[PDB]
RNA sequence: AUAAUAGUAAAGAUGAAAUAAAUAAUUAUAAGACUAAUAUAUGUGAAAAUAUUAAUUAAAUAUUAACUGACAUUGAGGGAUUAAAACUAGAGUAGCGAAACGGAUUCGAUACCCGUGUAGUUCUAGUAGUAAACUAUGAAUACAAUUAUUUAUAUAUAUAUAUAUAAAUAAUAAAUGAAAAUGAAAGUAUUCCACCUGAAGAGUACGUUAGCAAUAAUGAAACUCAAAACAAUAGACGG
């Protein structure tokens, strides 16, 4: 067979430097273990400094912090500060009461 | 590390740098000279001097000192 | 710029210079210089 | 910012049932493929000849192959050895 | 004094670094200072750090973050492999060239205001170059600056009526120009980001000047041939070039006309074989990466 | 820091040079100036690295196989070679500064003259010296070194190096000048050497060579120009080989006692 | 895939927890203990990671 | 253990005292890094030579 | 832990044994310890100056010393809340040592990331032997590296040749580039010259990397094949 | 719950059972109570309490500036508020559910389990002032060695971290302690209030006060005994 699963091969980006270890399975496993959604902050409005309570009439943004059934995600999952989690949950509950979410 | 500080050593500390406490070598020198004179005195008096160190690699230094 | 600003939405500098005879004592000063 | 959770002092640091990777038996997988090969191309089909030959060699002497079927975890040995050093406990 | 000595100590010379020792993102340049110990000191676990490095370590190169920690260990990784990437680049003898034809950053050139005609582009870059700034510390750039700029109102309320009174009585299209120049002229004396942290040129990867020819016993070398590896068996998606792994760098390989048949044959194991490449050019991007372009020299 | 070694009877060397070979000015150039020049450059190249704690001979061996450390290798090889040359041409290795000894009559030992006959098909020492002078003039167009070496087979033979070529490690002898044309026989020697270096299994691609120098003559312009001049290097090599210190050269031959 | 949605929205757990009434004090006790065990496990895994890292470096 | 036995046995003690170590447990503390073999062997060497000089002075007074 | 008493008073406890007669013979250490008394104060000591930057510790600026208005335009007429809190703790906390050179060091390696790849030896030789004249960048005994730039910059600002630190730093940086370019050429040329005289090398750096990558890529080939066969069997289920 | 719809013959319950044109499905209507995730009761509140949304009113933070000039602390008596249950009126009553009546279990089963399910649980206006109303720890002030983690304010910049000062929480030194342990107090001190003086009898009796009432507050003595209690230790035992 001339095919390998993507999970068993690492694609080295262009312009990056590499070591021989980057072709091993240890690199594959190490990349899975340390795979965190750290790029969310730059794409996370609520981790930017905006007040989540100003989005109570924008269900599309709020729908990014609820599960498929509408259950607000725990702070352990959203990664927000206590204040933003508190404000975001209020926004979602207000949005639900208005008839938008 | 400053996180592991035993504050009873406060008077020996020169400052903190790069997350560790820097020991005041001016005091180390004075204490070392005093300790050295004690070893010299006991040796000159014929006493038994025991050198105890159980960290890896210390044996060579310990054996030659004895 | 302050009083001598071109913004449509100016600040209180302009209103202060007016009541302080500055926007007028400078308009005459500039015009006198032009003379 | 990621919340660090610090444990209280503990009587021990131990994993109840340390996970171990049990590599799959080479003879069992050979048998699982041959059985599948017969399911599609048919029993005794000439397409599964190589599978039959390989299976016979794998199982010739031992039905599960000659393998080092022994693997144990050492996490509990190291955890008990290093706990006092790394727990960050205050001095006495 | 002891404080003076400490500031100049070899440990002080290493700049503070808390960057992850285990980083799984894109690596474009070294992030940690390589520490080396001599063989005699390695035999005694001596590295010039606070504590002895564990005897298990057989490498003579490491990178560290903290001399000591609350866990009573040193935070270090026993690797020094970014040095071999630099030395392999040196062996390829390809000077780094500017794709924009800019002045050489390592020479003290006499520059002029040719690019200074964008005073309003960069004077406001100080407040507009805030891509990743706090929502309130960036807002402190609005009141703190406003007061500083508002303190020069009297100076600009007299200079403008003494050097360009016509514009004040005709149009503000030129007044705005006199404003941008005024602040910069009154800011060049100031020190706003007087130290620039941007990478300077190659960043230290190569100090080789373009122009020199490589003499060899078989004549002057006209094309540099370097062994490499093809990573993918299908060109980069959306790009007309494949990727190769040459000397610790990932390059874009351009083929003469066709792709060798070993590609289809090998498939996803193409990286298992070594091919010969020719390094066309090497460029440096602002992210601090090296843009190496190669050519799959095939036996013919 | 690599420092210039102190030489025996240095006050005499700074006043009357080396009798019959170099003058006072000629010796100041070759040793007091060039050796200082080499050691300073070596220190600048090696300071802050592991090589700083190694003697020049060990540095050249450690770096002999590393292409990008050739600059360090050249400096280490030159430093070692120069003190090999200055040592066997020196009036007396012992420091007769307070003994005011003026009678140093050193002559080839029996073991040296026995190995010369064995290795040169019965040729005498005088004839071998003529071959050495000839080899230097025809094989070293520019800078280099002339050596009489002994190999693992107890045979003395003549080796010439271009620029800073070590006698110890044949891959870096630099005995063939590839700037000019080479015969098929010379290309065969180079091709055979390349094959030997490829048979080594070590990750450093290094081979075993047990050749050792016995006599060293500096063929650089720093040693002869001032006293002999361009074109008179064969008169310089003749004087060196006729006024060698044989207490040092005899001690370099392994006896086994 | 449908089963994964049920478990990530705690549908089976919520349904079972709604079969019988629990006093508010008991509910509060169970919520406190569950959180402690969740946090305790996170602290345990952090210490095991340090152990593994320390072991790898020869400590 | 050794330090407490020394106290119980009235045996004077010298020790290298790092920033996390208790100074009062020893008669003559030496403030210093105890984790590096170089630092330890440097301080041990000084103490060892001091002992040697005492021994040499005792053997000398016996001769004369 | 409690301040121990019995380790430093061995002489006094021993003296009671000898005076009473419980111990017949004087120990060999007894006279030595008597002549060299142990230090037994174990006190916390205040400090009134940061040794690194000379900042004074324990000084309160009184309102009489702030006669002019502040940045807000207000005069200070009464002590503020911070001035009224006792600050004894600052006298005893080990001072944080700071250095201007540390700021430049971080800058240099941010501007030149690949200088980090040049190995540095932290093991000291003898700090007391360093006789450096920083009128020039090169020094006998130490490598050319980022620290050479920092020390050169400090000498310029110390001699007052330059006033702004940035200008002195830029001046030192160019001196560093010149020395780095002369060394990059000496190495390239030395290699070229050696090959022209018949120098042979077993393995180059590029070749060394290829061999190491092959060793890893061979183990990776086996595992991939194995894990692409367990998947086939497990998926067949 | 009711009605419609097609569609049927079982459904429901339990350890297993049995008691009382359906169940299930799709629509439509009505009613009462409750408030999933977020969530940590984090935080807030004097305590009791407090987490679906919005609004109105009231109160609540930090720093700075100015001002008052000891105006403070504590607090007998007193006052106010005070879970659940309970009671007096008028509404409400889906679900839950003392009691009662039945079904089971059992040798028996005034129980645990099941059914039917009244008071009650809900709202409005009141009475009453009790809980393991608990941190089983009254309030205030001065002070004492560390670390970690959050939070807040401030400062700086080579702009995102760094440096400061407080608060909270966690683990500790010292100290205290019968110990378990406490840890900024259960430490070092000062000030004020409440309360205790062997067990049992007893928070009972009697009286008194208060309340529609249940009760609440106050609160003894005799007789009898040499007991009685706490922390910790080693065992034994554990469905
Ligand atoms: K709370
Ligand atoms: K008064
Ligand atoms: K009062
Ligand atoms: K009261
Ligand atoms: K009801
Ligand atoms: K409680
Ligand atoms: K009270
Ligand atoms: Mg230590
Ligand atoms: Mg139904
Ligand atoms: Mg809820
Ligand atoms: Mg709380
Ligand atoms: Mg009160
Ligand atoms: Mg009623
Ligand atoms: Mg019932
Ligand atoms: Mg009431
Ligand atoms: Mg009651
Ligand atoms: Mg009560
Ligand atoms: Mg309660
Ligand atoms: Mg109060
Ligand atoms: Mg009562
Ligand atoms: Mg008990």
């Amino acid at each position: 067979t001339k095919k390998i699963d993507q999970s068993l091969s690492k694609k080295l980006p262009k312009g990056t430097i590499y070591d021989p270890f980057d072709f091993s399975m240890g690199r594959i496993h190490l990349d899975r273990k340390y795979q965190a959604n750290k790029n969310s902050n730059r794409n996370d409005i609520m981790k930017s400094g905006a007040n989540p309570l100003e989005f109570y009439a924008r269900p599309r943004i709020l729908s990014r912090y609820v599960t498929s059934t509408g259950r607000i995600q725990h702070r352990d999952i959203t990664g927000l500060s206590a204040k933003n989690q508190r404000r975001l949950s209020k926004a979602i509950r207000r949005c639900q009461a208005i008839g938008l979410m | 590390s400053t996180s592991l500080w035993r504050s009873s050593t406060q008077s020996y500390i020169y400052g903190e740098y790069k997350g560790i406490h820097i020991i005041d070598l001016n005091q180390t020198l004075s204490y070392l000279k005093r300790a050295a004179k004690v070893v010299e005195g006991v040796s000159e008096s014929g006493g038994i001097i025991l050198f105890l160190g159980t960290r890896q690699g210390q044996k060579r230094g310990l054996e030659e000192a004895a | 710029m302050g009083s001598l600003s071109n913004e449509k939405f100016f600040d209180i500098s302009l209103v202060d210079s007016y009541l302080n005879k500055d926007l007028k004592n400078i308009s005459n000063k500039i015009d006198s210089k032009l003379n | 910012k990621p919340p660090v959770y610090r444990l209280p002092p503990l009587p021990r640091l131990k994993v109840k049932k340390p996970i171990i990777r049990q590599e799959a038996n080479k003879c069992l997988v050979l048998m699982s493929n041959l059985l599948q090969c017969w399911s599609s191309y048919g029993h005794m089909s000439p397409k599964c000849a190589g599978l039959v030959t390989e299976l016979k060699s794998c199982t010739s002497e031992s039905a599960l192959g000659k393998r080092n079927n022994v693997q144990k975890s050492n996490i509990n040995y190291h955890a008990a050895r290093l706990y006092d050093r790394i727990n960050g406990k205050p001095h006495d | 004094t002891l404080a003076e000595l400490l500031g100049r100590s070899r440990i002080a010379q290493v700049a503070n670094n808390h960057k992850p020792l285990t980083y799984t993102g894109k690596k474009f340049h070294p992030t940690h200072q390589i520490i080396e110990t001599k063989p005699s000191t390695l035999y005694r676990q001596e590295w010039g750090l606070k504590s002895a490095i564990p005897s298990k370590i057989k490498s003579r190169y490491l990178v560290y973050n903290d001399l000591d920690t609350l866990e009573r260990i040193t935070t270090f990784e026993p690797r020094g492999g970014t040095q071999w990437n630099r030395l392999r680049f040196q062996e390829m003898g390809v000077p780094i060239v500017s794709n924009i034809g800019r002045q050489n950053p390592f020479f003290k050139y006499i520059s002029r205001p040719e690019d200074e005609s964008h005073a309003k582009l960069s004077l406001f870059k100080e407040m507009k170059g805030d891509t990743d700034i706090s929502p309130a510390a960036m807002k402190k750039r609005l009141k703190k600056i406003t007061a500083l700029i508002r303190s020069f109102q009297d100076e600009f309320k007299e200079w403008l009526v003494e050097n360009h009174p016509d514009e004040l009585k005709l149009n503000s299209n030129k007044l705005e120009d006199y404003v941008v120049k005024f602040l910069n002229k009154k800011l060049e004396t100031k020190t706003n980001k007087k130290f620039n942290t941007e990478i300077i040129g190659t960043g230290g990867l190569s100090y080789s000047l373009p122009g020199k020819l490589k003499n060899s016993p078989n004549g002057v070398i006209q094309r540099t041939v370097v062994p490499g590896r093809i990573l993918n068996v299908v060109k980069e998606n959306n790009d007309n070039k494949w990727l190769a792994a040459i000397g610790g760098f990932v390059a874009d390989v351009v083929f003469f006309q066709s792709p060798p048949s070993s590609f289809n044959s090998m498939g996803d194991f193409i990286r298992m074989k070594t091919f010969l490449f020719e390094i066309l050019e090497a460029s440096m991007e602002k992210n601090g990466s090296v843009s190496m372009h190669a050519r799959l020299l095939e036996p013919q | 820091i690599h420092v210039v070694p102190k030489l025996p009877n240095s006050k005499a060397l700074l006043q009357n040079g080396v009798p019959n070979i170099l003058s006072s000015s000629g010796f100041k150039t070759v040793w007091f100036d060039y050796q200082r020049y080499l050691c300073d450059k070596l220190t600048l190249a090696t300071a802050g690295q592991s090589l700083e704690s190694y003697y020049p001979f060990h540095i050249l061996l450690k770096t002999a196989g590393n292409p990008l450390q050739s600059n360090i290798f050249n400096l280490a090889s030159s430093i070692h070679n120069n003190h090999l040359f200055v040592e066997n041409i020196l009036p007396s290795a012992v420091e007769h500064g307070t003994n005011s000894n003026a009678v140093v009559k050193t002559e080839p030992s029996r073991l040296f003259l026995s190995k010369i006959k064995d290795s040169f098909n019965g040729s005498d020492w005088e004839v071998v010296k003529e071959e050495m002078i000839y080899r230097a003039e025809n094989e070293v167009l520019g800078q280099g070194w002339l050596f009489l070496v002994e190999n693992n087979e107890k045979k003395l033979f003549i080796l010439t190096s271009n620029n800073n070529g070590t006698p110890y490690y044949f891959p870096r002898n630099q005995s063939f000048d590839l700037n000019s044309a080479i015969s098929i026989d010379e290309f065969a020697t180079l091709k055979q050497m390349k094959e030997l270096i490829g048979k080594s299994t070590k990750l450093n691609g290094k081979v075993q060579d047990w050749t050792m120098p016995i006599i060293c003559v500096n063929l650089w312009d720093h040693a002869y120009l001032h006293d002999y001049g361009v074109g008179n290097r064969s008169k310089y090599v003749k004087n060196v080989l006729d006024n060698l210190n044989w207490s040092v050269v005899n001690n370099r031959i392994f006896s086994g006692i | 895939r449908l089963n994964r949605i049920m478990f990530e929205n705690n549908i089976p757990g919520d349904k079972r927890s709604q079969r019988f009434y629990m006093k508010p004090g008991k509910v509060a006790e169970l919520k406190r203990s569950q959180r402690h065990r969740k946090e305790f496990m996170m602290g345990f895994k952090r210490l095991i990671e340090i152990v593994k890292d320390a072991k790898r470096k020869g400590y | 253990n050794a330090l407490l036995e020394a106290i119980k046995s009235r045996v004077p003690t010298i020790a290298i005292i790092d920033t996390d170590s208790e100074p009062s447990l020893v008669t003559y503390p030496i403030p210093g890094n105890d984790d590096s073999l170089r630092s330890v062997n440097f301080l041990l060497g000084v103490l060892a030579r001091a002992g040697q000089r005492g021994l040499q002075n005792r053997l000398a007074r016996n001769n004369e | 832990m409690k301040i121990q008493t019995n380790a430093v008073n061995v002489l006094q406890r021993t003296s009671a044994y000898l005076k009473s007669g419980l111990l017949k013979e004087t120990p060999a250490w007894y006279n030595v310890v008597a002549s060299i008394p142990p230090s037994t104060k174990f006190t916390r000591e205040p400090r009134f100056k940061n040794p690194s930057n000379g900042h004074i510790i324990g000084k309160l600026v009184d309102v009489t010393e702030q006669p002019h208005a502040n940045n807000k335009g207000l005069y200070k007429t009464r002590p503020n809340s911070s001035d009224k809190r006792v600050g004894v703790k600052r006298l005893y906390r080990p001072p944080k040592l700071t250095y201007v050179e540390d700021r430049l060091r971080s800058l240099f390696y941010k501007q030149h990331p690949w200088e980090l790849s040049r190995p540095k030896i932290l093991v000291e030789n003898e700090i007391g032997d360093e006789n450096y004249d920083w009128s020039h960048m090169l020094q006998i005994g130490r490598p050319l590296d980022g620290e050479s730039v920092i020390q050169r910059t400090m000498y310029l600002i110390k001699t007052k040749q330059y006033g702004d630190m940035v200008e002195a730093y830029d001046h030192a940086r160019y001196e560093f580039y010149a020395l780095r370019m002369q060394e990059e050429t000496e190495q390239q040329v030395a290699l070229e010259e050696a090959e022209m005289f018949g120098s042979l090398f077993g393995v180059s750096a590029i070749e060394h990397g290829i061999q190491k990558e092959q060793e890893v890529l061979d183990v990776w080939e086996k595992k991939v094949v194995e894990e692409t066969e367990l998947m086939a069997a497990r998926t067949s289920n």
